[PDB]
RNA sequence: AAUGGCUGAAAGCCUCUCAAGCCAGAAUUUCGUCUAGAUGAAUACUUUGUCUUUUUCUUGUUACUUUAGUACAAUUGAAAAUUAUAUACGUUGUAUUUAUUAUCUCGUGUAUUACUCUAUCAAAAGGGUAGUGAAUACUGAGUUAACAAAAUUUAAAGCAUAA
RNA sequence: UGUCGGCUCUUCCUAUCCAUUUCAAGCAGAAUUGAAAAAAGGUAUGAUUGUUCACCAUUUAAUAGGGAACGUGAGCUGGGU
RNA sequence: AUAAACAUACUUUGAAUCGGCCAAGUCUGGUAAGCAGGACUGGCGAUGCGGGAUGAACCGAACGUCGAGAUAAAGUGCCAAAAAGAAACAUAACGAGUACCACAAAAGGUAUUCAUUCAUAUUGACAAUUAUCGAAUGAAUGAGUCCUGAAAAUGGAUGGCAUUAUAAUUUCUUAACUGAUACUCGACCGUU
């Protein structure tokens, strides 16, 4: 068939070379990614060390034409999109055609802040990281290095919190009346005949 | 081999590209940082270089030994005739930068500021903001601004007033006008959409903008000189009177 | 009308690092996440059915197919090997296979 | 090397309460109420009742443990203890710190401000300049007697820290601090009771 | 506090290999990494091994006096004394684990009519609700 | 790791043939195990393989392996200066559980090969006389510590998803 | 940054930390400010309202013209935070593609919906109210299928008029 | 593959001469000496010599050391070779 | 003992060639050299293929046109076909990361892990305040890892992206896997 749905991946608590790693696997097997909350992922560094390697990387720089030289995004969403891109193939219409189905938005835009989020295992900073290695959010790491908007994602993201904690207690009260309604219908008289069904699976 | 001798750079790159602008107004790339903690207010304007003089003026400062009698200085002449608010817009806080919400604009519009929507006026129809004048009192219409007003405060940040030059009142040829956002800094969203709505339609004044002894920035085109060798465009030095070739290059 | 069939990805051809054999091409059946899984789907027929927009007097069909079968696993991650009457067209890597229920061993 | 398990309590006397929520212990006493947040991923902060002498009976304690983990991480089971510790003593016995100011030739005049929350430090040395030194809230400096000043607070890193400030701003440069013995100095760190 | 440890007694829950969700007791701890579960072969099936504490999980059950190195003969009496698996079938895994082998047994013709059943339930009972 | 049980007899002018020498090689495979065997001959008694008859190699296979015991291999390495001769204790089920233990920590902890390695005996010791200061942990018994940051166990690669759904959470387990 | 300090263990003391946690400190770094600047946004007028291609007129663009072909409103997709996670439980063990009992008719009202549409208040909302329709549950009954067929996703020609 | 030097011009290295921030002295002050961070900004005018080099007279906060086909001849000059 | 009949012994006529270069559990001159010259063998020259990112010589293996299968060197987070589990000393650092290979030394550290030797170890050692304070304390040496030592000129190179109870390093377990024009089987073309 066709896939066109997308698969929006939260960053939130994960490690930004093993996101990656996963993204770029899949986006060439045809599947195309909205990546969350790219400013919630998670680098291996304090930030003195980060800003380190920052610094050796804005070094390269073309010396005759720094108008053509290598582009230094500061934004988290430039430094997933930059890191998946070398891991995908390069100068080809097959990698071209896979950096096409990624995004990431440093909060969560109108579209994909209400549709089903996945995780990665295998990219989890809770299964690949010992708890007392000091990591660096790459919103913290951006607003060090030069990327201005640090304040007005987390000013969208607080409001995003509060719609939801309001939604979800509305729809928790929704569900302990649906619930409570269904045990009054599985035990009444009428419906024994498909529920002794049900009980002999374990459904009921 | 290193340079035998050191001298500065002749040029300075922080005008890398010399790029010439297309437009004759420049925009001002930044406005004064807001405080909400005072009264809204207009924070720039627009005026015409007329010319230059001079002036002898008191000295006030202290613990100075310039000359009792005055000073010579020269002084700029910025002809600056009353502006007309014809409009203002919102800006929003977005992750790529302010984006504007809605422009509300006023029932009436001069001529100078409809000759900004087009090239060849004296063919045009003559149209701008026709449908926008004849249905400014309609129900359907009326309700949409209340809406536009309403947007802006519940989600904007910024507001700028959209006013114009009438250019009836200098002596240059030019008829269309030059159109500047000017924001407004004071208090909160809420009434500087008031203060906004209030200044519709009305003129605006410098002195309402601007006070007495204050230092401001002025933003302008510099004067064209068309195409240059490097000696008047970077300074440097000029060959010695034996060179082939020529003596107003770098070598 | 009813989902007799289940998606598999065409990755590529059996490959190494600087060559590449396009009798062969692997897929990626769903829910088959390990080489043990395999055993069922050995011999199991595969479609790659794709769209071409013909003209109106034509009268080549506008929905074209090529069918193979499933020969032998390819590694411990659940991918196997597929056979084609044709060579799939490298522009349809990552696309949808159908793999089918037949030849039914049920 | 690894130890198994690191155990550290403090007992929490009959004046304080202590609640804890995710390593957020926030304590309360007869003097006030101070908060902390130790972000060690490794650590179990939690109360209980535990016999801490030889014969004497239970006491309610919040006990910090720590199980397998290297001698560089075993460490801060004890220094998150004593921080406890402080807490407790400081919001039941502040703690103050005397400070006084030295001078050779030139008198020092310390203007404090009327709220305590600031001071001013005048012709250190014959300079000119004037030192202002702010104060962490909850710190609060006072004149105690004739060239001599002490601050009064509960949480013992901010009441040091404050001292300390003091001092690093009336610093002797470029010149032989062995001879030019002047600035503010730590006479002595005690509780206000 | 940490309410289940490693120790000597506790019941752990194998969950992976050939005894995956089959239970066993922990008798001897070899050290950080590896213990001794002796789950009664005469009971659950499960053989005196030592394991790696990746493969294993705890329960909330520990068996009374059970010390390092109880042979199989007293283990077995310990461990239905206690009645572990009486315990053990009423908690959340317990009926987790049953339903697993209750579903791996289902037909096509089995799965149709829960699938059927439970639909004209579910829309039943969001109507009933106001 | 499996161990050896063998016997031979060196049958010239030198050696008189009735005194059998005896071994207990710990070898991947028997044919490891005699290569082990004929070196100490060669280099302990100028034995050599071309005039001595092999006799027995056989396995030998733990008496009890469910019982936890201590063991104490005393052995010998080469470093970079010179030759030391190290004591390392262990705790397993089996003579050749333990010895695999020692190979592996020994090229961890001291990058040492396992062709620089002598294993000259190993024995049981007793509960107090583990003296290794991790180890010495884990023998009393009382011993108990709570396993956390439990990662959730997969039954078999079968349900091994890439991408998953929701969240993911540890286990204090 | 170098450096000087605070609390503080390891190591009962000491210690600025080859520990967790903080402060002060550069002709420094980054915001702020200046110059060029890509994808963009708002407003004004001209249109259009399911869609495309080949032609064709114009300096060029858009609307526009002709011959066809194509679809026709109604179940999609959200807790947040932590992980040494308040106590309890460990809820085990297959993410998307990919979770509907063949078509149509006959039927009774009620109820429900992140459903469609209309009106209204609002609104950069999976909004409120009122009504209508759709689907489902109560919950049926009845007709038909045998061979054949069950497909859009876009082709081909123009310049009257307006901006 | 146009082979010295100079003139003009840009960039790079730090093994820093000055300015900035620090520690030490057999650092009383002043003037100095040893060392750390730091290469973003500066680092001259002339008599003699084709000279690079050198040596003198000044001025300066300082008048630091080097690379780029021993930078640079369809850039110059042709003093040397 | 083993092998050898398209074996063995040759005869005649003649071509091209005698600038060589490389590797090394080798040597001589030299401070040394991608320097100069030798002994034995294997190569390159005359040689493509798979691997080492790239490379005349390194590793596997030498080539008629093909189909399928096991393999070699070597690999298995993505580029890239192919792996899951176990234990450790590393990792707060442009530290570690595929030999030849494209670099690092002496020396120092109350940094860290392990082992040996010695003394104090209790009814009471050490630290702090003879008593309390109640379990380890002190010293020497060796072996691994880490840090300092460690400064160059266009901006840049574990190959790049990235990793950090690893996706690094050292060693293992599993009748795991991937892969050459070499091997096996089969079809055809040619030489003998």
């Amino acid at each position: 068939s066709t896939n066109n749905k997308v698969t929006v991946i939260d960053c939130h608590g994960h490690v930004l070379g093993r996101v990656a790693s996963v993204v770029a696997k899949h986006l060439l097997l045809g599947q195309k990614f909205v990546l969350v909350r790219c400013e919630d992922l998670q680098v291996c560094g304090t930030l003195k060390m980060r800003l380190v390697q920052w610094e050796l990387y804005q070094r390269k720089r073309v010396n005759t034409n720094p108008t053509r030289g290598a582009f230094h995004h500061r934004s988290p969403a430039d430094m997933v999109r930059k890191a998946v891109r070398g891991m995908l193939p390069k100068n080809n219409y097959r990698g071209k055609l896979a950096l096409k189905n990624l995004k990431c938005f440093e909060g969560c835009p109108a579209p994909y802040d209400k549709m089903k989020k996945s995780s990665i295992p295998e990219a989890a900073a809770i299964y690949s990281f010992n708890p007392t290695r000091k990591r660096t959010l790459l919103g913290e790491l951006g607003t060090a290095v030069g990327w201005k908007y640090a304040d007005v994602v987390a000013k969208n993201e607080a409001e995003r919190k509060e719609r939801a904690a309001k939604w979800y207690a509305a729809k928790q009260l929704k569900q302990k009346a649906v619930a409570e309604a269904k045990e009054k219908i599985l035990a009444d008289e009428k419906y024994k005949a498909k529920v002794a069904i049900l009980k002999k699976f374990g459904y009921a | 081999s290193h340079r035998k001798f050191e001298a500065p750079r002749h040029g300075s790159l922080a005008f890398h590209p010399r790029k010439r602008v297309h437009k004759v107004r420049a925009t001002v790339s930044a406005f004064p940082k807001d405080n909400a903690a005072e009264k809204p207010h207009l924070t720039g304007f627009l005026g015409f270089k007329a010319g230059m003089t001079h002036v002898i003026r008191e000295v006030k400062r202290t613990n100075t030994k310039l000359p009792k009698d005055g000073v010579l200085e020269p002084v700029t002449i910025i002809e600056t005739p009353p502006m007309v608010v014809a409009g203002f817009v919102g800006y929003k806080k977005t992750t790529t930068g302010l984006k504007p919400i809605t422009a509300v604009f006023a029932e009436h519009i001069a001529d100078e500021f409809k000759r900004r929507y087009t090239k060849k006026w004296y063919k045009n129809t003559k149209n701008q903001f026709a449908v926008h004048t004849e249905k400014y009192n309609d129900v359907k219409a009326k309700s949409k601004r209340e809406r536009q007003i309403r947007l802006i405060k519940n989600r904007c940040d910024v507001v700028r007033v959209i006013a114009h030059t009438q250019m009836a009142l200098v002596p240059l040829k030019q008829k269309k006008a030059e159109v500047m956002e000017i924001q407004i800094n004071g208090g909160s969203i809420a009434e500087k959409v008031d203060f906004a709505v209030s200044l519709l339609e009305k003129q605006i004044s410098v002195n309402s903008v601007f006070g007495t002894d204050e230092c401001i920035d002025v933003c302008s085109v510099t004067k064209g000189h068309g195409y240059n060798g490097v000696i008047k465009r970077f300074g440097v030095r000029h060959l010695p009177r034996k060179t082939h070739r020529g003596l107003r290059k770098v070598a | 009308k009813c989902r007799l069939h289940v998606n598999a990805v065409f990755m590529g051809f059996q490959r190494a690092q600087r060559n590449q054999y396009p009798n062969v091409a692997l897929l990626q059946i769903s829910g088959v996440n390990t080489k043990e899984d395999t055993p069922f789907y050995i011999g199991k027929r595969v479609a790659y059915v794709y769209k071409v927009n013909v003209k109106k007097g034509s009268n080549k069909p506008a929905i074209r197919a090529i069918f193979g079968k499933i020969v032998a696993p390819h590694g411990n991650h659940g991918v196997v090997k597929a056979r084609f009457l044709h060579n799939l067209p490298p522009k349809a890597m990552g696309q949808n296979l159908k793999v089918f229920l037949y030849p039914s061993n049920i | 090397p690894r130890l198994l398990k690191k155990t550290e309590h403090v007992v929490i006397p009959e004046g304080v309460n202590i609640e804890i929520n995710r390593k957020n212990i926030k304590v309360t006493g007869p003097r006030g109420s101070l908060t902390r947040e130790f972000q060690h991923p490794k650590v179990d902060i939690y109360a209980s009742k535990l016999v801490v002498k030889k014969e004497g009976p239970k006491e309610n304690v919040v006990v910090i443990d720590m199980w397998y983990g290297n001698r560089r991480d075993s460490a801060v089971v004890r220094t998150i203890a004593s921080h406890i510790k402080n807490m407790i003593t400081g919001v039941t016995k502040g703690y103050q710190y005397k400070m006084r100011v030295v001078y050779a030739h030139f008198p020092v005049t310390l203007v404090i401000a009327d709220d305590g929350k600031s001071i001013q430090v005048q012709n250190f040395l014959g300079e000119k300049r004037t030192r202002h030194i702010e104060m962490y809230d909850g710190v609060v400096v006072k004149k105690l007697g004739k060239d001599e000043i002490c601050l009064e607070g509960n949480d013992v890193e901010k009441v040091s820290q404050s001292a300390a400030n003091i001092h690093a701003a009336n610093l002797v440069r470029n010149k032989d601090i062995r001879q030019f013995l002047d600035g503010v100095y730590v006479s002595e760190k005690c509780l206000i009771e | 506090v940490f309410s289940r440890f490693v120790e000597v007694g506790r019941v752990v829950l194998m969950k992976t290999g050939p005894f995956a969700s089959k239970l066993a007791v922990i008798v001897e701890i070899l050290d950080h990494n590896r213990v001794l579960v002796d789950g009664p072969q005469a009971i659950t099936g499960v053989p005196r091994q030592v394991v790696n504490l990746n493969t294993i999980s705890l329960t909330s059950f520990v068996v009374n006096k059970v010390t390092r190195g109880m042979t199989h003969k007293k283990l077995c009496l310990r461990f239905t004394q206690d009645a572990i698996i009486k315990r053990f079938n009423k908690t959340a895994t317990g009926k987790a684990i049953e339903k697993r082998i209750l579903r791996e047994k289902m037909t096509d013709f089995d799965k149709f009519q829960v699938s059927i059943i439970n639909r004209k339930i579910n829309a039943a009972a969001k109507i009933a609700v106001s | 790791m499996k161990e050896y049980y063998i016997t031979a007899r060196c049958t010239d002018k030198a050696h008189n043939p009735n005194e059998i020498f005896r071994s207990r090689v710990f070898a991947p495979n028997y044919v490891v195990a005699k290569s082990k065997f004929w070196m100490m001959l060669k280099k302990q008694h100028k034995v050599k393989k071309i005039n001595a008859e092999l006799l027995q190699c056989q396995p030998i296979f733990e008496k009890n392996p469910t019982v936890v015991k201590n063991y104490q291999i005393f052995l010998r390495y080469v470093s970079a200066g010179g030759i030391h001769n190290i004591t390392k204790q262990y705790r397993d089920v089996t003579r050749v559980g333990a010895v695999r233990q020692m190979y592996n920590d020994l090229a961890s902890q001291y990058r040492t090969r396992q062709d620089k390695i002598q294993l000259i005996s190993i024995t049981t010791v007793g509960d107090k006389a583990v003296k290794n200061p991790v180890l010495h942990q884990f023998v009393g018994h009382h011993v108990k510590f709570p396993m956390v940051h439990c990662k959730p166990v997969i039954a078999s690669k079968r349900f091994n998803l890439p991408i998953k759904a929701g969240k993911l959470t540890t286990k204090l387990c």
